[PDB]
Parts: structure tokens; sequence; C-alpha cells
RNA sequence: CUUAUUCAAUGAAGCGGAGCUGGAAUUCAUUUUCCACGUUCUAGCAUUCAAGGUCCCAUUCGGGGCUGAUCCGGGUUGAA
RNA sequence: UUUUAUGCAGGCCACCAUCGAAAGGGAAUCCGGUUAAGAUUCCGGAACCUGGAUAUGGAUUCUUCACGGUAACGUAACUGAAUGUGGAGACGUCGGCGCGAGCCCUGGGAGGAGUUAUCUUUUCUUCUUAACAGCUUAUCACCCCGGAAUUGGUUUAUCCG
RNA sequence: AGGAAACUCUGGUGGAGGCUCGUAGCGGUUCUGACGUGCAAAUCGAUCGUCGAAUUUGGGUAUAGGGGCGAAAGACUAAU
């Protein structure tokens, strides 16, 4: 499920948690994907989806807190955006 | 070290008012003392100011609700039928 | 009250046409051991402050004297 | 104390920027981005009501 | 014999409701336009202790749309609603928490609260901490709604009426215990000079109806016909039963 | 029945009726009636007889009327 | 209207009296000296606010209503009516922690006084600097960078990311 | 630190309590002391109660006589 295909990207492919440096790479254009956590700032939330609608990358809710993200990318703090630069292995990018 | 069998926050209260009362009210102050988490959040930092005002300090946020606890049972069956009988009326 | 640095500063405030009144203290100082220096205090006074040019050297202070006017009374002290 | 306030020049009570002295700098910034964000959803907002009540 | 202590607190000198630290009322905005055509954006900007209450109190915050102002209103805050928060409230507005739909448009088993008796008195049904009503059926037909109150009181009132949608605020607090008489004295001098009470059986007989004896004993029985008067309505009135009560309510 | 009496609000603001403009209605002839008749991811903002459009004026610095905002009755609105 | 009153073109707004604290709120002063008896009130000196006229200088502008800074924000100033929004005023109690003021303890040195059969580089005493003004100085907070598990920082008190 | 785990204990911090000792203070138990034509139209002394509070208090303010106030003694309401 997608808690393993995170994983499995933490392993393989790259990424970035984190508002500041998920934006900037948007604004770099370097990602791919983001995973969006649904505790959020409506107002973060909405600018994301303003950002990756300039950049055409592909965004998803996660249905989940910063919490649950946290302990799905391996990591033991909130997190309530993360940006996929690559996955290289996973169907991250093909599936959703 | 361990300090309190059983009396915790109610050994302030000393040697007074019935171990029966001494009981309910250690129930009721744990309860109210206790940190909780912000649901905006997920940080736990909710504590109460007054009765039934227990506000976020990180997310500088205020909730309503039970006077020793955040969210009582009964508010929570009525959120639960407010949810289903409002998907069934825009359903 | 105010302290003063600038010296043609000091001079367009005597001008300034407010200034009546003026005065010259001296003050035995002591900058080391062997040579206690001579502070002069230039402390004109108008209307809304007393404004302090401060000195410490005698040859400037007398090349000032000659140069300030001589019709805004001066007190020598 | 206020009366010093009304002594006191502009430069001593606020801040060159819109919503000087009223308003934290950080919330500024969040309800600059808030009018700007909501009215581009209004306006989206607006031209798929219009359009999908026009095919219908 | 002698006035007596209800009989003063009529007068209601020393007896009035202590008001310094109070917000002022909490009702329900004017049955105006809006909330009988439509609906109504307000903002909970904040939620506050009100003193002498046990419930907090939300100040929500809408826009007079006949001027350009900033309305304020102070209402009761139900559990779920916080700050920041977005309360529609009207008639075409929606079924969530902190809304103010009226009660013919409202469902057969919804909670509501902060309910009028009559439309614009702006609160009046179940005010206090942790108090609901819950809705019965309607005869829209002849617009009037069955609901039960926290007495199991089942009422007939208006369609038009409104009322708040949630739980009030502030529950289970009287489930703790005050363990002190200094407890009791805090709470009674920010509501009312209510206490302590004293037992008329050890006063005397002229300061009331049981005072006097040889041994504190009423003599006289306390059921007292409603058709009493005022210095004779002490004890219990228009009773129809006494003692305890074992087994149901029965309604 | 409302008008007398009584209750309550309100800075007495959107009452009632009819009507457009749409949806349903089966129209059994043309509409038979019913629903709406500008707002809901977000702690923003909304003010200058409203901008526009339109007809005039004396164009000039500008000024005024209709619409924008349907019309009629002047019962403030409900209760009883 | 410059015959003139304030009629008069205009629009705004909507307390709804008042009284009420010499300990609540509150615009603005300090030192020195002075009398038989007054004093922050007098004298001398140095200041502050309010109200109202107000002129010079300075700033801005021919891109008409300033510029510098990534930002936090800075400056001698650097248009802004109606109306609206916000803030100060404006606020419990207790604990301990830090910081500051004055005091207390104290060392040296410069003066004065005391003791001294004996001993006492000795005991006592003065060595001060106000309001206000300028420059500068801070805990908390805030901004830039950068991206943290090997988890870290840190308070007396365990809170933060 | 122990324990197989369940979970138990140890030392520290910390500083709660209508807690306690006890001064100021509010009071007023006993001496049934002194005085008892007083210092006093209710005091003096020692002993005592309590001392962060249901505390003590100033000032303003309300309640007026068959009325008021009363944690209630028929207490207080200007030596009443
Ligand atoms: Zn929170
Ligand atoms: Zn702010």
């Amino acid at each position: 499920s997608i808690n393993q295909k995170l994983a499995l990207v933490i392993k393989s492919g790259k990424y970035t948690l984190g508002y500041k440096s998920t934006v900037k790479s948007l604004r770099q254009g370097k990602s791919k994907l983001i995973i969006i956590a649904a505790n959020t700032p409506v107002l973060r939330k909405s600018e994301l989806e303003y950002y990756a609608m300039l950049s055409k990358t592909k965004v998803y809710y996660f249905q989940g807190g910063n919490n649950e993200l946290g302990t799905a990318v391996g990591k033991l703090f909130r997190v309530g955006v993360v940006s996929i630069l690559e996955a290289g292995d996973s169907d991250i990018l093909t599936t959703l | 070290a361990k300090r309190t069998k059983k009396v915790g926050i109610t050994g302030k209260y000393g040697v007074r008012y019935g171990s029966s009362l001494r009981r309910q009210v250690k129930k009721l102050e744990i309860q109210q003392h206790a940190r909780y988490d912000c649901s905006f959040c997920g940080k736990k930092t909710v504590k109460r100011g007054a009765a039934g005002i227990w506000t976020c300090s990180c997310c500088k946020k205020t909730v309503a609700g039970g006077a020793y606890t955040v969210s009582t049972a009964a508010a929570a069956t009525v959120r639960s039928t407010i949810r289903r009988l409002r998907e069934m009326v825009e359903a | 009250a105010r302290e003063i640095t600038d010296i043609k500063q000091f001079l367009e405030l005597t001008r300034r046409a407010d200034v009546k009144t003026a005065t010259v203290k001296i003050n035995k100082k002591l900058n080391k051991a062997g040579k206690p220096f001579r502070q002069t205090k230039f402390k004109v006074r108008g209307s809304s402050s007393l404004y302090t040019l401060v000195i410490n050297d005698a040859g400037k202070a007398k090349k000032l004297i000659q140069s300030l006017p001589p019709t805004l009374k001066v007190n020598r002290l | 104390r206020p009366r010093q306030y009304a002594t006191v020049s502009k430069t001593h009570k606020t801040v060159s920027r819109a919503y000087g002295g009223s308003r934290c700098a950080n919330c500024v910034k969040e309800r600059i981005i808030r009018a700007f964000l909501i009215e581009e959803q209004k306006i989206v907002k607006k031209v798929v009501k219009e359009q999908t009540e026009a095919a219908k | 014999g002698r006035v007596i202590r209800n009989q003063r607190k009529g007068a209601g000198s020393i007896f009035t409701s202590h008001t310094r630290l109070r917000q002022g009322a909490a009702k329900l905005r004017t049955l105006d336009y809006a909330e009988r055509h439509g609906y109504i954006r307000g903002i909970v900007k904040q939620i506050v202790h009100d003193s002498g209450r046990g419930a907090p109190l939300a100040k929500v915050v809408f826009r007079d749309p006949y001027k350009y102002r900033l309305r304020e209103e102070i209402f009761i805050a139900n559990e779920g609603v916080h700050t920041g928060q977005f309360i529609y409230a009207g008639k075409k507005a929606s079924l969530n928490v902190g809304n103010v739909l009226p009660l013919g448009s409202v469902p057969e088993g919804t909670i509501v609260s902060n309910v009028e008796e009559k439309p614009g008195d702006r609160g009046a049904l179940a005010r206090a901490s942790g108090n609901y009503v819950i809705i019965i059926g309607h005869n829209p037909d002849e617009n009037k709604t069955r609901v039960r109150l926290p007495s199991g009181a089942k009422k007939v009132i208006s369609s038009d009426a409104r009322g708040v949608i949630g739980v009030i605020a502030g529950g289970g607090r009287v489930d703790k215990p005050l363990l002190k008489a200094g407890r009791a004295f805090h709470k009674y001098r920010l509501k009312r000079n209510s206490w302590p009470k004293t037992r008329g059986v050890a006063m005397n007989p002229v300061d009331h109806p049981h005072g006097g004896g040889n041994h504190q004993h009423i003599g006289k029985a306390s059921t007292i016909s409603r058709g009493a008067v005022s210095g004779q309505k002490a004890g219990l009135i228009a009773a129809r039963r006494t003692g305890l009560l074992r087994g149901s309510q029965k309604t």
C-alpha cells in the first residue's frame, strides 16, 4: 500500500520534507509529486495547490496527519508535506 | 522516587473530605490538568484555561468543551449523528 | 542642555538671534599624571535650551573667543 | 503612554509597511496570501459554475 | 412575627446578581431579513469565560449588511466550535455545529441549544452547561415542532424559532465535587448573595415558621399548599409526594 | 375576522400581493399548480447618493434624471 | 451670501442629561539655597506639557505627496477628509529564578576627630551628582541562511524543533 | 536498579495544601488574676485561638423601624 511505496521511495528515490524545502524544489521545478497531510493549514494547502498548478506537478492528499505521514516516511516528527523528486523503483508517479 | 500509593494529586488535600470524594476529584483533576492534542496540529500543547475553554499554545487556537475533558462523549455522539443526518439530507 | 562639537554650528547658534547670553567655564582636569589639562566649556543660553560646546584645547579656546561677537553678553568663570 | 505618543513623531509610532503599527508583519503576509488565493479561487469557481450551467 | 428571607429577596438590595465581570447578555442576532430569507457568515474571533456562568461564551462577529461596520455578538459556545471559525446562520444555512438553522428546517433526532421560545426572544432554552434540546417531529401545516427539554418536557413551539446546533459546552461540571465551603463561597459570590443557607428550624419562630422549641423539630407539616401566601411558603410547595423516590420519573 | 385589549422586538429595512427568469408539473390547450427567484475548503477585504449603460443640461471645471436594484398598496414585524 | 446673515446651496452622523473616587484612570518639574514660622509653591539655575499665533531653516516635488535595506526594519521630516478596524489606558494571587536601584559589608588613598600605662599600618567620620537631553546598551520576540536520528538545544523548575 | 514479561522499587528535583509551628495582625479560652466610687460606662497583665486565608481592613455605596441585616445568639441596627 501507500506507506509501503513511500518507504520504498525513502530507500530508493529522493525527497525533501517540509514547506520551505518543498516549495524551493517546486520553484526550481525539480520535483514531481507532493503528498500533503489533512491536518493542515488550508492556506498552506491552497498555496501549494497554486504552486503545483504553475509547476504542473502532481498532488496527493494523505488520509492522515503529520504524525501518520512521519511514521510512513520512517521519521519521528511532524510532516505536513513531502516532495517526491524521483522514486526510481516505485509506482508512485504512475498510480493515483 | 515513588511518593504515593493511591492519592496522587489528592495528597495536597490531605486527610480531609473523605476517600470517595477524593477519588472522584482525583479522576477529574487528572482529566483537567492533562495535556491533550490539538487536532489542527497534532501537538501536545492543549490545556484548559477555564471550564470548557481548551486552548493550544502552539497553534494559538481555542476550542469549547467539557470542564474537565476537551471532548465529551455525548458531544462526540452528536458530531457523529450530525454528520450522519447531514450526509443524508445533502444526499 | 545639549552637547555641541561642531564649531560653525556653535557660531551660527551664537547668531541664532534669540541667543543673548554666554558663559565660558574653565576646569582643571587630568588626562594623565603629569599633564593635568584645562577644559574649556562654552555654555550659550538662548530661549528653550542651553548649548554646551566642549573644548580641550586652549589654543582653540582663545581662537574661539577671538572669533566670537562682542555684543553677546559673556560670563567668564 | 498615549499622550506621549501624541508628542512623538511618526517614525517612533509605526513602520514603513502597509499596516505599520497595527498588525504583525507575519499576519500581514498571511492575510495578503489569503486574499490573493481565495479571490483566484472565487474566479475559477465562478467560471466553472457559469460553464456547467451554460451547458445545462 | 417578622419578615423572612425569601420575602426580602424579592426586594433585592443585597440579592441582586453581580454583573461587573460579565460580557453582557448572550443572545441570538435579530431575525431581520437574512436569517429568514437566506443566511449570513460570521467569524468566531474568540472564546472567553463569562463570570458567574458555567459555560463559556463566543465573541462572534458579523457585518451589518446595511452599514459599513462590524456588529459583534456574544453567543454561547457549543462543544466543537473554535476560534477563527466560520459560523453560518440563517434559514438557507448548513446543518453543522454552530449554525443557527430554524427548527422548521432541521430534521427529527436533531440536537440544538440556545433555542428560542418565540421568534425574537433570542435565546431562552437550554443555555446552560451540557444541556441540549432534542427534536421530535413537526406539524409544518400550522408550523410547529415538538421538542424534548432536559426536564423531559415535550413542548411545542414555532418553526421560525431559531436555535443553535450542538450541545452546550462546559459539561460534566457538577460531576466534580467542591469539598470546600470556600469553593462554594467563590461560586455564589460571583453569582449572587445566596449562601450560606441557614435552617429555619434552627432559627426562632419569629424568624421562620419552623423555628423554636426545646427540640429542633418542625412540628407542622412542611408540604405547603400552592395557594398559600408570602410568609408561609417555606418548605415543599405544591408537592405531590415526598421522601425517597424509587423507580422512574415515569414520563 | 381584525381594530379593541394584551405580549415582544426594532436604529420601526425588505411585509403582503402580483410579476419577470429558470426547474418540475401534465400541460389536455395555455400553463393546471409547486420550487427557487445572485453567497460555504481558507481567522483577508468589502463604505464616499455605485461603477457601468442610458437621456438630458450648456460642456468647462462639469451638473442632473432612468436603469443598474421589477411593479402596486404606504398595515414596521410577528404573536395572541 | 463675500449687500448678510448665517438664511443658503450640500451630504455626514446618530450620547440620548447629570452626579459619583483629594487611595481607581489621569498631559507636564527637578536640584541647590532660603524663613522665627512657608515651600516640589519662594530665589537662582536647568526643564516639560497644553493651547494659540506662527516665521526662518531644513525635507519633498517638473516621475508631484522621501528614500535605504533580501527581510526583520531604519531615518530629523517625508499630504491624507468622511467612515471603519485595532492597540495602549486596562488590571488576580502565590512560588522560586534572573536583572536593576538604594541600603548594608568592605579594600586602597586624600582630609578631620578620638584613644594611647601598654597594644592597636588603629575606632568613628566626608569622598555626593536630580529632573531632563543626546550617544549606547536587553531578556523574550522576529528576519536571512541552511536543512536536523547518531536525535539535538535547554531551563533552578521540561519545554521546544 | 530489578523483573521473563507484566510491571515494580530507589535517590533526586520540584514546590501543592480552605496543611502545620509561629511573629505583625484579627480575636478573646483560662487565670473565674488586677481593677471593680476604675486608666476604662468593659480596660490592664500573663496564658491562649488563628495567622495566606470562607483572611483583615480603609474609603465610597445600597438596605430604615413591625422595617432592615443576621454562617441564626432573638444577635446587630450610634453606650438604646
Ligand atoms: Zn494546536
Ligand atoms: Zn500579528
